[PDB]
C-alpha cells in the first residue's frame, strides 16, 4: 500500500527537521519579518507570475 | 533606502507626553535561573518591545 | 416484537455511535504512539549529531524512553499560580490537546484513503494551525509570565510570517493541482515530483517547512537560551505534554503535507530512472 | 575583487555557458510544446474514427 | 579475519530501533484508518468530488431513489410523524 | 431527484471556484479591479496615517 | 512506462503481466504490415507527424549530440584527473541524448498507431484499443 | 486489597519517573561548568535520561552547583519551592554542601542545606563529570526505591496493610 | 521579461492550427461560459446551441458522436 | 413526581414511540435507517426490502 | 528546470484530457438510458403531486 | 565468515519483507472473507435476466468454462 | 427499472448499439435552444420507448454472465469510473454482439486471463488518472 | 469540509481528553503537594515579579498585522483564478496579472517608507 512509501517520505523529512534544529542557529523575529515582507514574498509572486507565463505558454 | 531616524528614536521633552514613554515598561529581570545569564548575574532589564531599553545589572550574586 | 421493536431503534443504534468512538480512540493512541517514536528518533538523531549514544538506559538500550517520558508527564504534579487565572490556566491546554488531536483527520494515506472526505485538507491545516496559535498566544497571557508573554508575542509575529509564507506557498501549489485534495497533488507526481518545478524556491521550502514546524531557525516562542522555557514557562506536567504533542503532531502531519504536495507524496522515486523510461507503450 | 585573468575567463566561461544553456532550454521547451501538439493530433485522429455522424439540430428548436 | 561493520554504518545503526519502532506504530496507524475505511464500504470509496458530474450523479442515483423517492412515492397522509422529527430536505432551505 | 445527465456528461468543472471566477474574472471584473485599486490606495493611507 | 498506453489505463485496479498475450497482439500486428507492405496504395494512406527517417536520425543523433555536450562540459568545467565524476557527468548526459530519442521513436510508434487506426479492421482496432489479443485470432494463430 | 492494584503501579511510577529524571538549568559556577561537562558526549546524560529543562516547573530535580551567597539565598528558596512536586535536591559541590573554600566568608550561606531540603551530597570541587554521574545515578536508584521501602507491614496473608 | 517572452510567443503561435493555437488569443472555456458569452452575439454569430452536446452549431466538431 | 410531570412524561414516550412506528412500520425500508432491526443482507436489485 | 516541469504537468493534463475526452464518450453513450430512468421516475412523481392538487383543490 | 553487509542484509530484510507483507495486507486474516464476499457479489444466471435465443445454454456454458479452467 | 447504477450503465454501453433509433428520437425530442433542460412531460412517450429497448436489452446471453460480472466487480471497486473498465465493459458487449463469436473469444485465452480478475484501485493506481 | 461526523469526532477527542483526566488523576495519587509561601507564586528567574497584570507589549508592528490583513484579503481573492486558470482567457489573464501587479506596487511602496521595521 501507498502509505509505506508514504511514512518513509514522512520520516526523512522528519529526520531532516531534527537535522536541521541540531545544526542551524536562531533567527530573531525582526529579522525573519524583514526577510519576508521584502525579499521572499516578492520571490514567491514573481515565481507565481513565472509559472503563470510557463503554463500560458505551454496552454 | 531613505531616511528612516524618527522611527529609530524617540527623545524625551519636559512634560511632553508624546515624548514621554506613553506605555508600562516591561520591567523583567534578566535573573540568575536563565541559561544565558550564566546564573549568577540579575540584569534588571526595562524593555520596550523586546528591545533593551534599560540596564540594571545587579551582580555581586556570586561575591564570596 | 411488533410493539417491542419500536422502543429499541435508538438504545441499539448507540452501540454503533460506541464502536465509532473506540475505532476514533484507537486511532488517536496509535498516533499518539508514533508521536512519542518520533521523539525518541529525534533524540537519537541530535545524538547522532552531536558524538553521543544517547537514549541507552531506559528499557534495553534505550527503547522505552518515550513510555517513561509520557508516564513521567503523568505522574508530575501541577500547581496553578494564584495570581493567574485558573479557568483559562487549565482551559487553554485542553483546548490546544482537542485541536491538537484534530490534525491526524486532516491526513491521506493513499488515493482517497482517509477517515472522512474532506476536500479542503490545506484550508483545514490553516484553521488547525490558526487555532493552535491561539492556544499558544492565550497559554503565553493567561501565565501571567513576562517571559512566557513575550514567547506568546513572538509566536504571534511568527503567525504574521507564518500566513504570507504558507498562504504563498498554497497559492503556487493549487496552481497546478487545482484542488485542495491531497490525492490530486499525487496524481500529477507519478512522472517527476512537483519539487522540480520549484528547485528554484527550493530554500523557500525549506523555509517554510521549518517555519511551520517552528523549528530552528524558526524556533522562535520557545528560545530556550533567550526566555528561559517558551510559552510554558509556568505549565508542567501534562499540560506541557500537551504543548510538546501538539509541536510533534504540528511537525509529523506538516512533514506528511510536503511529501504529499511536493515530493511526490506516496510514489516511488521514477526520475532517477526518467532518461531510461518510455512514454507510452503502444502494442 | 580584483581577480586575476584565469578568474576572469572562469567568469566569462560559465556565463557564455549559461546563456547557451538557457537559449536550449528555450529551444528544447519549444520542442516539447511541438511534441504535445503532435499528440493531440494523434489522439484526435485515433478518438474521430467512429463518431464521423454530425445530428443537425431539429427544426422545433428556434434560432 | 574481522568483519565487522563500518564504523558510520554502526553509528547510523544506532537509530534504527527508534526508525523500526516509529515504522511498526505508523504502519499500525495507517492500517487502522484504511480497515476503518474499508469495512463499511467493502472498498476504499474513492472520494466523490475525485468524479466527474456524471460519474457523481451515477454513484449516488440509488442511494436518491431508495431514501427520497420512495418515501414520496408511496407516501400517505398518515405516514409522516405527528412530532417534527422528520426527514430532513436533500437541499437544506 | 431530477438529474441532467446530458448536462452532467457535457460538464468537465471539477471545482466549486467556477461562480466565483465567473464572477471576479469574467462579469464583476470591474469591481476585481476597484477592490484591487482600494487595497492599494489603503495600504498607501496605512502607511501615511503610520506616518 | 510514464503515461502507459493512450487507449487504455495500463494497470487502473488490476495489474495484467501476460507475456503471451503481448506476444500474439505483436505478432498480429506485424503479420498485418507484412500483409499490405505490398499495396501501394495502403502505404500512400499511411500517415505520421514524423517521418522514419527523421525518428532514426534522432535516436541515432540525440545520443551523441548528448556525448559532446558532456564531453564539452567535462572539458570546461570539469579537473581532467577525476575520471568517476567526468564519467558520470558523460554517462549523465549520454542517458539524457538517449532519452530524446527514445521519446523520439515513442512518440513516432503513438503517432503510427492513432493516426492509421482507422486502416486497420475492426478486429484489429478492438485488439490495440482493449490490449487483448483474442479478439483477432486470425492474425496470430497460424 | 487495594495494594494488589497500586504496588506493581508504583512499579511503573518509579521506573518513569527513573526514566525521564529532569534537572533545571540553574548553575552558578565552576561546578556548573563541570555540570555542562557532564551533559556533553562524553558523559552522555541522555543515556539515562537526564536532560536539562529551564524552568523549575518542568523539572524534577533542583541541582545546586556552585557557591550560594546571601545575596541569592532568597533566590534559591523561592527556585526550590516553585519546582513542582516530587522533586529531589543535588547540592554539587564544597560551596553547596557546606561553604568550601569559603566557608569563613560573610556573603556566603555556608551551604544550601540550611535554605533548602538537599537529598544527596557531592563533595568534589569541582566534581568530575563522572562524580556527578555517579550522584545522579545514586539519586536514581533511590527515588525508585522510595516509592515502596517496606513501610507497610505484612499480614498473615502477605499482603502489606 | 517572461511576460513579454510569453506574449510574443503568443503571437507567433498564429502560425499553428486553430486547437493550437495560444489559449491567450482564442478563449477554451466550458459550455457555460460560451452559451452565456455568446449567446444573442452578432460579432461572434455562433448559430444555434446544440442542447444535447452543450455547443454552438457553427462551433467545429459540435455534434460529434458514435457511428 | 407530580401530576403534569407524569402527563408529560407519557406524551414523550408517546412521541419516541409514534416517531419509531412510523419509521419501522410506515416506511419504504430500502435504505438502511435502523440498525439491527432492519436486515443487513446485501441486496441484488435497486429496490430490497432491507 | 522550472519551465521544463510546467510543460510535463502540461502535457499529464494534457493526457487526462484526452482520457476525459474517451470517457466522455462513454457516459454519452450511456447518458439516454439514465436520462430515460430519470425522467419517468420525475414524471410519476409528478403525476402523483398533480392527482393531489387536482383532488384538494377541487 | 559471513560479511557485514550479509549481516546487515539480514536485519535490513527481517525489517522490510513484514513491514512489506503487512503494508500489502492491510486486513489480515481477512482477504479470504474478502474474498469470499467479492465471489457472492458475482451474479449468477438465476440473478440475472437471459435472452431467449441464447447461441450457449446454462449447462453448455457452464460446461465450456469447466473445460477452459476459467476461474471467473 | 430495478437495476442498480453501474449494471444500468454497462447494459446501456452495450445497448446504445441496438437502442439508436428509439435513442435518437429521444434526443430530438428533448433538444433546446438552451442548455436548461426541456420539460420531461413532453418526452415521456419517447422515454417509454428508450426504457422498453432497454429492457429488451437487457437480457445477456448466458455465455456473457463471465465478462458482465468482471464489468460489475470493475465498477464497483472503481466506484463508477467507465474509463477504468472500458477493457472489460468491451468485453462483455463484444460477448452480447455476437455470442459464439464470443466462444472462440475465450477459448483462446491464456493462462493470465483464465484467472480471476480481483480489483484494487488503491494499489494499483494507473497513469495519470485525474478521477482517483 | 466534514460534516456531522467531524463533530462526533470532536465529540471524540473531548472524550480521549478524558481518558488523559483520567490518567493524570491516578497519577495524582502517587504524590503529595505542600503548602509553600512562593510555591503558587510567578517565576521570573527566582525573585518576585513586581507585576503582576500589567505587563505590555509595545507592539510596533501594527503595519505589519494591517498589511497581513490586506495581504490575506488579496491572495483569497487570488485563489478562483488560480483554481480554474485551464479556462483562461485574454480578460481572466490580464485581471490576474493586474491584482498581482497592484500586490506588488502596494509591497514596494510599503517597503520605500520603511514601515516594515521595528520603531521606536
Ligand atoms: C516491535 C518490533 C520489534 C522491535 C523493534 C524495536 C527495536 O528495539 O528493535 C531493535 C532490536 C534490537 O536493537 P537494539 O538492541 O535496540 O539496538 C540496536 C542498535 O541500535 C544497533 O543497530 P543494529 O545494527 O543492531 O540494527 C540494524 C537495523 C537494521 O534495520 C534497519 O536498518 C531498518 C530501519 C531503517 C529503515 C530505513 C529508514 C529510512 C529513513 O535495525 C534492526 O535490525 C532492528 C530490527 C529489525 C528487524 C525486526 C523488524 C520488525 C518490524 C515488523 C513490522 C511489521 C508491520 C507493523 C506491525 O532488534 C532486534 O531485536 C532484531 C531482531 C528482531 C526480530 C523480529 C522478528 C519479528
Ligand atoms: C553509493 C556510492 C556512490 C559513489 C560511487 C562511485 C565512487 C566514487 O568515487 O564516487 C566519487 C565520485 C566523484 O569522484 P571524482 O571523480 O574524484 O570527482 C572529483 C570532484 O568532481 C572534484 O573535482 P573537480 O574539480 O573535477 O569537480 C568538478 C565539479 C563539477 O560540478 C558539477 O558538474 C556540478 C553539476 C551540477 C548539476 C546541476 C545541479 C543543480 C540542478 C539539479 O564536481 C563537483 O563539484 C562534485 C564533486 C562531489 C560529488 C559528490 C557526489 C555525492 C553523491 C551522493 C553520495 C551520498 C552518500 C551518503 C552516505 C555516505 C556514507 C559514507 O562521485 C561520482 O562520480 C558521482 C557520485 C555517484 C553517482 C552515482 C549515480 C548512479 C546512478
Ligand atoms: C502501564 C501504564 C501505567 C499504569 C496505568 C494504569 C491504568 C489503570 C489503573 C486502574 C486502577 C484501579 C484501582 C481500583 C481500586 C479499587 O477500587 O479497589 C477496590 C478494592 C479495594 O478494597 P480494600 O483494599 O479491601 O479496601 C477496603 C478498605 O479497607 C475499607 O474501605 P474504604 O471505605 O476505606 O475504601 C475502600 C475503597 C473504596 O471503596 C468504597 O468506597 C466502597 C467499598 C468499600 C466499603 C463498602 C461498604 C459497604 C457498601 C457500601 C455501599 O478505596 C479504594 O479502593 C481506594 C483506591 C485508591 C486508588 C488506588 C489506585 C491508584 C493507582 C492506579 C491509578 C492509575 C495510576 C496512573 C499513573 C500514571 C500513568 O480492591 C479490590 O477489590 C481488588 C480485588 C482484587 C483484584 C485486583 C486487580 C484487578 C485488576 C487486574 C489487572 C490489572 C491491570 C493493570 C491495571
Ligand atoms: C470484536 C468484533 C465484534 C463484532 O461484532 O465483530 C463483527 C464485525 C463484522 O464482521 P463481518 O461483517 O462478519 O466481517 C468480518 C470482518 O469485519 C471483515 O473485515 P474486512 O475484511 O472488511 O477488513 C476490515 C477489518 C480488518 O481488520 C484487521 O485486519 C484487524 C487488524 C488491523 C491492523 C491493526 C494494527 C495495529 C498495530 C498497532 C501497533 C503495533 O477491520 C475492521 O473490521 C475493523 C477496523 C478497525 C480496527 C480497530 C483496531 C484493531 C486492532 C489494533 C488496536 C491498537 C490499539 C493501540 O467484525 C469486525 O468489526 C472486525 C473485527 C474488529 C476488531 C478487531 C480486533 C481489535
Ligand atoms: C480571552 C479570549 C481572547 C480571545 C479568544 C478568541 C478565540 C480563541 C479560540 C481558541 C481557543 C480558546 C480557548 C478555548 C477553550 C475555552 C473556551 C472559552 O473561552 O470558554 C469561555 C466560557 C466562559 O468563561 P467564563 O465562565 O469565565 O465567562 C463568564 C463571563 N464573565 C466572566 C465575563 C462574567 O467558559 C465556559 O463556558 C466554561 C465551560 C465550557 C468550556 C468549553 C471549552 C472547553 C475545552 C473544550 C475543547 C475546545 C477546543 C475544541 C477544538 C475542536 C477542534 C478544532
Ligand atoms: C484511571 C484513573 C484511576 C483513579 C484512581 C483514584 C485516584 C486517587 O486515588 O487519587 C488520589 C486522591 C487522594 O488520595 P489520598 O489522599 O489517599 O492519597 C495519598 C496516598 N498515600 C497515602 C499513598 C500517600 O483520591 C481521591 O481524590 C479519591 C479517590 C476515590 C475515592
Ligand atoms: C475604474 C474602472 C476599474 C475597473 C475596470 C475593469 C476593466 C479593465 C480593463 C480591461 C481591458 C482588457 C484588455 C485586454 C488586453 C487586450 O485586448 O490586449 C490585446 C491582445 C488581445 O487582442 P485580441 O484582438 O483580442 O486577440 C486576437 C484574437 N482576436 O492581448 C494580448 O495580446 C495579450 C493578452 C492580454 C494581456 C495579458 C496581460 C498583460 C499584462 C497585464 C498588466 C500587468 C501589469
Ligand atoms: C533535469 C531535467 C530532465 O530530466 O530533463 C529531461 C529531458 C529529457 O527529455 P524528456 O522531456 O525527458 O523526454 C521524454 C520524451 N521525449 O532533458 C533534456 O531534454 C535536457 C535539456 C532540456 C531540459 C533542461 C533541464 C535543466
Ligand atoms: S565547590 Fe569548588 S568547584 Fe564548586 S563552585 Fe565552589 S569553588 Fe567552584
Amino acid at each position: 500500500m501507498p502509505y509505506f512509501v508514504l511514512l518513509f517520505k514522512i520520516l526523512i523529512f522528519c529526520v531532516v527537521a531534527i537535522a536541521t534544529r541540531g545544526t542551524l542557529p536562531r533567527y530573531r523575529f525582526d529579522q525573519f519579518t524583514q526577510l519576508n515582507w521584502k525579499h521572499f514574498i516578492y520571490i514567491w509572486l514573481g515565481f507565481l507570475v513565472f509559472n503563470l507565463c510557463f503554463v500560458t505558454f505551454f496552454i | 533606502m531613505n531616511r528612516s531616524i524618527f522611527q529609530l528614536w524617540k527623545p524625551e521633552s519636559p512634560r511632553s507626553n508624546v515624548n514621554s514613554k506613553q506605555i508600562k515598561t516591561m520591567n523583567v529581570n534578566f535573573g540568575p535561573q536563565h541559561p544565558a545569564a550564566h546564573g549568577v548575574l540579575r540584569l534588571i532589564l526595562q524593555l520596550n518591545g523586546e528591545i533593551a531599553e534599560r540596564f540594571d545589572p545587579h551582580i555581586g550574586l556570586l561575591h564570596r | 416484537g411488533f410493539w417491542i421493536a419500536p422502543l429499541f431503534v435508538n438504545i441499539l443504534s448507540l452501540p454503533l455511535y460506541l464502536v465509532m468512538l473506540v475505532y476514533n480512540i484507537v486511532c488517536m493512541l496509535l498516533i499518539t504512539l508514533v508521536i512519542a517514536s518520533i521523539t525518541l528518533i529525534e533524540r537519537k538523531v541530535l545524538s547522532l549529531v552531536q558524538r553521543r549514544v544517547g537514549p541507552h538506559y531506559v528499557g534495553y538500550r534505550g527503547r522505552l524512553q518515550y513510555i517513561a517520558d509520557a508516564l513521567k508527564l503523568f505522574i508530575k504534579g501541577i500547581v496553578v499560580p494564584e495570581g493567574s487565572n485558573k479557568f483559562w490556566f487549565v482551559a487553554i491546554p485542553s483546548a490546544a490537546g482537542a485541536i491538537c488531536y484534530t490534525f491526524w483527520i486532516n491526513s491521506m494515506w493513499g488515493p482517497s484513503v482517509s477517515i472522512f472526505d474532506l476536500e479542503y485538507n490545506l484550508v483545514y491545516a490553516t484553521i488547525l494551525s490558526i487555532l493552535f496559535s491561539f492556544c499558544i498566544m492565550l497559554t503565553g497571557y493567561f501565565s501571567k509570565s513576562k517571559y512566557a508573554f513575550m514567547a506568546s508575542i513572538r509566536c504571534a509575529i511568527l503567525m504574521l510570517n507564518i500566513e504570507i509564507f504558507l498562504g504563498l506557498l498554497v497559492i503556487n501549489l493549487i496552481f497546478i493541482s487545482e484542488s485542495f485534495c491531497f490525492s490530486v497533488f499525487v496524481i500529477y507526481q507519478e512522472i517527476i515530483w512537483l519539487i522540480f518545478i520549484f528547485f528554484g524556491v527550493s530554500g523557500l521550502i525549506f523555509i517554510t517547512f521549518l517555519l511551520e514546524t517552528n523549528r530552528a531557525p524558526f524556533d522562535l516562542a520557545e528560545a530556550e537560551s533567550e526566555l528561559v522555557t517558551g510559552y510554558s514557562v509556568e505549565y508542567g506536567g501534562f499540560y506541557f505534554a500537551l504543548y510538546y504533542l501538539g509541536e510533534y503532531f504540528h511537525l509529523f502531519f506538516f512533514s506528511m503535507v510536503i511529501s504529499i504536495v511536493l515530493f511526490g507524496g506516496w510514489e516511488l522515486p521514477n526520475f532517477l530512472y526518467l532518461f531510461l523510461l518510455n512514454d507510452f507503450n503502444i502494442l | 575583487l580584483k581577480h586575476s585573468a584565469t578568474v576572469l575567463r572562469e567568469i566569462k566561461k560559465d556565463t557564455i555557458m549559461m546563456i547557451l544553456f538557457i537559449i536550449g532550454g528555450f529551444t528544447y521547451c519549444y520542442h516539447m510544446r511541438e511534441t504535445r501538439f503532435q499528440l493531440d493530433d494523434d489522439f484526435n485522429e485515433y478518438v474521430n474514427t467512429n463518431k464521423q455522424t454530425f445530428r443537425p439540430i431539429p427544426d422545433h428548436v428556434k434560432l | 579475519v574481522n568483519t565487522a561493520y563500518p564504523t558510520p554504518l554502526k553509528t547510523i545503526l544506532k537509530t534504527t530501533p527508534a526508525f523500526v519502532v516509529y515504522f511498526v506504530f505508523g504502519l499500525g496507524f495507517s492500517t487502522v484508518i484504511y480497515d476503518v475505511v474499508y469495512h463499511p464500504k467493502d472498498r476504499i470509496e474513492r472520494f466523490y468530488f475525485r468524479s466527474s458530474k456524471f460519474e457523481r450523479l451515477s454513484r449516488k442515483r440509488d442511494e436518491k431513489l431508495r431514501h427520497y423517492f420512495k418515501p414520496a412515492i408511496e407516501w400517505q397522509p398518515w405516514y409522516n410523524t405527528s412530532t417534527n422529527n422528520n426527514t430532513r430536505p436533500l437541499l437544506r432551505y | 431527484i431530477y438529474d441532467d445527465y446530458y448536462e452532467g456528461f457535457n460538464n468537465s468543472i471539477m471545482n466549486d471556484f467556477t461562480p466565483l471566477t465567473l464572477s471576479y474574472y469574467s462579469i464583476n471584473s470591474a469591481e476585481f479591479i476597484i477592490i484591487g485599486l482600494l487595497l492599494l490606495l489603503g495600504s498607501v493611507a496605512c502607511v501615511n496615517l503610520y506616518k | 512506462t510514464n503515461f502507459g498506453s493512450p487507449f487504455r489505463n495500463t494497470d487502473s485496479g488490476i495489474v495484467i503481466r501476460d507475456p503471451e498475450n503481448e506476444k500474439r497482439l505483436k505478432l498480429a500486428f506485424q503479420n498485418f504490415w507484412k500483409s499490405k507492405q505490398e499495396d501501394k496504395e495502403f502505404q500512400a494512406q499511411i500517415k505520421t507527424a514524423v517521418s522514419k527517417d527523421t525518428v532514426n536520425f534522432m535516436f541515432y543523433a540525440s545520443p551523441l549530440f548528448g556525448a559532446l555536450l558532456g564531453k564539452t562540459y567535462i572539458d570546461m568545467f570539469c579537473n581532467p584527473r577525476y575520471f568517476y565524476f567526468r564519467a558520470f557527468t558523460l554517462s549523465m548526459f549520454a542517458l539524457a541524448g538517449y532519452c530524446v530519442g527514445n521519446g523520439f521513436r515513442n512518440r513516432y510508434e503513438h503517432s503510427l498507431y492513432t493516426r492509421n487506426y482507422h486502416l486497420f479492421p475492426k478486429d484489429l482496432q478492438d485488439a490495440l484499443v482493449n490490449g487483448d489479443a483474442r479478439y483477432c485470432i486470425s492474425w496470430w494463430k497460424q | 486489597r487495594v495494594d494488589y492494584i497500586v504496588t506493581p503501579i508504583n512499579a511503573v511510577v518509579s521506573w518513569a519517573r527513573q526514566g525521564s529524571f529532569w534537572p533545571l538549568t540553574f548553575g552558578l559556577a565552576c561546578c556548573a561548568v563541570e555540570m555542562m561537562h557532564a551533559t556533553v558526549s562524553r558523559y552522555d546524560f541522555d543515556r539515562f535520561g537526564v536532560i536539562f529543562r529551564a524552568t523549575p516547573r518542568q523539572a524534577d530535580l533542583i541541582l545546586v552547583a556552585g557557591t550560594l551567597t546571601n545575596k541569592m539565598a532568597p533566590g534559591l528558596r523561592r527556585l526550590y519551592e516553585q519546582t513542582l512536586d516530587p522533586k529531589w535536591v543535588l547540592s554539587m559541590g564544597s560551596c553547596a554542601n557546606g561553604g568550601g573554600y569559603y566557608h569563613y566568608s560573610y556573603s556566603v550561606v555556608r551551604g544550601c542545606n540550611r535554605i533548602i531540603p538537599v537529598d544527596i551530597y557531592v563533595p568534589g570541587c569541582p566534581p568530575t563529570a563522572e562524580a556527578l554521574m555517579f550522584g545522579v545515578l545514586q539519586l536514581q536508584k533511590s527515588l525508585y526505591r522510595q516509592i515502596n521501602e517496606g513501610e507497610k507491614k505484612y499480614n498473615k496473608k502477605d499482603l502489606t496493610y | 521579461f517572461c511576460l513579454l517572452f510569453v506574449l510574443a510567443d503568443a503571437w507567433g503561435r498564429e502560425k499553428y492550427a486553430q486547437p493550437y493555437k495560444s489559449q491567450i488569443l482564442h478563449g477554451r472555456q466550458p459550455f457555460g461560459h460560451t452559451f452565456v458569452q455568446n449567446y444573442r452575439n452578432q460579432a461572434t454569430d455562433l448559430g444555434r446551441w446544440n442542447h444535447n452536446f452543450a455547443c454552438y452549431e457553427k462551433q467545429p466538431g459540435c455534434g460529434r458522436d458514435f457511428d | 413526581v407530580g401530576p403534569l410531570n407524569i402527563v408529560f412524561a407519557g406524551v414523550a414516550f408517546l412521541m419516541f414511540y409514534e416517531n419509531n412506528y412510523k419509521k419501522l412500520y410506515l416506511n419504504p425500508r430500502y435504505s438502511y435507517t435502523m440498525p439491527y432491526l432492519q436486515s443487513a443482507k446485501i441486496t441484488k436489485n435497486l429496490y430490497e426490502k432491507l | 528546470l522550472q519551465m521544463w516541469g510546467v510543460g510535463k504537468i502540461i502535457e499529464i493534463k494534457k493526457f487526462m484530457k484526452r482520457r476525459d475526452i474517451e470517457l466522455k464518450g462513454l457516459q454519452r453513450k450511456a447518458a439516454p438510458f439514465m436520462q430515460s430512468m430519470n425522467d419517468v421516475r420525475h414524471l410519476a412523481l409528478r403525476e402523483r403531486n398533480d392527482m393531489l392538487y387536482n383532488e384538494l383543490l377541487s | 565468515n559471513l560479511p557485514w553487509f550479509v549481516r546487515w542484509g539480514t536485519d535490513v530484510a527481517l525489517f522490510f519483507i513484514p513491514a512489506y507483507t503487512f503494508a500489502n495486507y492491510p486486513t489480515t486474516f481477512f482477504v479470504f472473507a474478502a474474498e469470499k464476499r467479492r465471489q457472492r457479489r458475482r451474479k449468477d444466471f438465476s440473478d440475472v435476466k437471459l435472452r431467449d435465443d441464447a447461441a450457449f445454454s446454462v449447462d453448455q456454458v457452464k460446461q465450456l468454462q469447466t473445460k477452459l479452467h476459467l476461474k471467473q | 427499472m430495478n437495476t442498480k447504477s453501474f449494471e444500468v450503465l454497462i447494459h446501456s454501453q452495450y445497448a446504445f448499439d441496438v437502442c439508436r433509433e428509439q435513442v435518437y428520437n429521444f434526443e430530438d425530442c428533448r433538444q433546446t435552444d438552451t442548455p436548461l433542460p426541456k420539460d420531461p412531460i413532453h418526452c415521456k412517450a419517447q422515454a417509454k420507448e428508450v426504457l422498453s429497448c432497454y429492457k429488451e436489452a437487457e437480457k445477456m446471453d448466458p455465455i456473457c454472465l463471465s465478462s458482465f460480472n468482471d464489468s460489475r466487480e470493475c465498477m464497483f471497486k472503481s466506484d463508477g469510473n467507465l474509463y477504468n473498465c472500458k477493457t472489460w465493459i468491451n468485453q462483455y458487449v463484444t460477448c452480447q454482439k455476437n455470442p459464439a463469436a464470443f466462444a472462440e473469444f475465450l477459448e483462446a485465452s491464456t493462462a493470465e486471463q483464465l484467472k480471476s480478475k480481483k480489483f484494487d484501485f488503491v494499489k494499483n493506481r494507473g497513469h495519470s488518472d485525474k478521477y482517483l | 469540509m466534514g460534516d456531522a461526523v467531524v463533530i462526533h469526532l470532536i465529540q471524540n477527542v473531548l472524550i480521549f481528553g478524558i481518558i488523559f483526566w483520567l490518567l493524570t488523576w491516578g497519577a495524582e495519587y502517587f504524590y503529595t503537594v505542600k503548602q509553600q509561601l512562593t510555591k503558587k507564586q510567578f517565576y521570573e528567574c527566582g525573585f518576585k515579579s513586581i507585576s503582576e497584570l500589567n505587563i505590555q507589549i509595545n507592539f510596533n508592528f501594527f503595519m505589519l498585522a494591517v498589511f497581513l490583513i490586506l495581504y490575506d484579503v488579496e491572495f483569497t481573492f487570488l485563489f478562483p483564478v488560480l483554481f480554474n486558470f485551464s479556462m483562461f482567457s485574454t480578460t481572466e489573464l490580464f485581471l490576474a496579472f493586474f491584482f498581482i501587479f497592484l500586490i506588488l506596487v502596494s509591497l514596494l511602496y510599503d517597503w520605500l517608507n520603511n514601515v516594515l521595521s521595528w520603531s521606536a
